[PDB]
């Protein structure tokens, strides 16, 4: 198991994201961003997550779309 | 619509095309059709990407293999 | 509220630098988020309608005209 | 080959640092301290975040593949 090739981080993130999106909306509510970043071992300081909410959702739609999420964290 | 570059331990290089959703197991099958079951039987194949072993049941898209690097096929 | 207004906002979210266009690789994402048909062949056909010259980008203007006439 | 790195603090400020791609994160922190002061941005208290990950001092900045239209977040701890 030590030699087993790992999933690409972007593809692990895609899997997590779809899991938090059981209705396949293509997005999550921005209230779930914290949970998704913690599940992916990303920095989860509250003020940092609020900067990231604003970077990802500049139009204020209240949602995090998959595309922008992967683009910021797993380009 | 992706292209994997393969090196053998005889310094031979060659290209296999597959769909992102097709698994490592299907990559092995295509290698066998291309290089022969005498020398590259699917059962004896180990595919090594970046020093780690690819897993039969995993879709190839999941490793995000850049067409820059190669996959080594060992028997 | 006109569905075009929400479409613009969704499109702008995929274009945070305000280029006025997106890579055509994100057309599928945008159409999905907007509850538009996303069969791969339909996507491909509308790609060619919106990007007839093969530049690889989708402009906002033509996008809104195709899906919100 | 020089990259211009935009930095954002989490109390709402922004500034820019020029540096060479082979120079390490440690050098980036040193440039941030010269730019913003040892008082409020001492090197040892700096924690730098890119793509949701903490940057490590000994790593050449090019390894993080920083996009000029993006930014590094600076936390002081």
């Amino acid at each position: 198991m030590a030699l087993v090739a790992p999933e690409a981080p972007s593809e692990q993130a895609r899997r997590v994201f779809q899991t938090y999106d059981p209705e396949d909306n293509g997005f999550i509510p921005d209230s779930l961003l914290e949970d998704v970043m913690k599940a992916l071992d990303l920095v989860s300081d509250p003020e940092y997550i609020n900067l990231m909410k604003n970077k990802l959702d500049p139009e204020g739609l209240g949602i995090i779309l998959l595309g922008p999420f992967l683009q910021e964290f797993f380009p | 619509a992706v292209t994997i570059t393969l090196k053998t331990l005889q310094q031979q290089t060659f290209k296999i095309r597959m769909e992102p959703d097709e698994t490592v197991k299907v990559l092995k099958e295509k290698i066998e059709a291309e290089k022969g079951r005498d020398a590259f039987p699917v059962a004896g194949q180990k595919l090594i990407y970046a020093g780690k072993i690819l897993s039969d049941d995993v879709p190839i898209r999941d490793y995000r293999i850049d067409e820059k690097n190669f996959v080594v096929v060992m028997v």
